[PDB]
This record gives C-alpha cells, structure tokens and sequence, in this order.
C-alpha cells in the first residue's frame, strides 16, 4: 500500500551547497499468513558474499 | 584712508555658498564598509556576516 511512489524533493540553500532528498511512503500487508511457508538453514558452498 | 580695503578679505570671497532653508540643517556620511575579519572561509562554508 503506497502512499507516495519515489519523488526528489529540493531543500533550501543554507550556503555554497547544493541539497535535496529522496522519499518513499508505504508499507507491504500480508492478508493470510497461512498461505505462506519457508526453508531454512540450506546448505551453501561457494566461497564469498554478493557484491557491494 | 589708513584701514584696509576689500581687496584685502581673501576666504570669504573663495568659500562656496549653498542657500538654506532652516535655522538647522542636515546631512549624512558614511564612515566605513565594514569591520576587520577575516575573509578566507573554507569548501562549502557560509561567510561571516557584516555591516557598514
């Protein structure tokens, strides 16, 4: 449930720096939690983390 | 004739005249820019203020 998709917003220039934000409103609901399952603690074997 | 003369009054001939419209009169200056600070400030700093 969105209340607002991405937007950049100005800010005010308080001196010699150029300013401004990005927001996102909203929050994720799941109706029947009974529908829903997960694995765990599967086995990994490749070396390493993902990329930064 | 042993007294001087008009030929002998110099200042008052030389002075320039402005014509007046009062008993009081006014006028105004401006005695300096601005005070002694600094002027150097830094990458994305705000200046110091000042005044006249």
């Amino acid at each position: 449930k969105q209340l607002t998709p991405m937007m950049k917003m100005d800010l005010a220039t308080l001196g010699p720096v150029i300013r401004w934000m990005i927001l996102m409103y909203g929050v994720p609901v799941m109706y029947a939690p009974k529908k829903f399952m997960k694995y765990t603690n599967i086995k990994a074997d490749v070396p390493g983390y993902i990329g930064n | 004739n042993l007294s001087f003369t008009d030929q002998h009054i110099k200042f008052w001939k030389k002075i320039p005249k402005q014509k007046a419209y009062s008993t009081v009169e006014q006028y105004g200056q401006l005695l300096d820019y601005g005070r002694s600070q600094g002027a150097f400030v830094g990458e994305g700093v705000l200046p110091d203020t000042n005044d006249s």
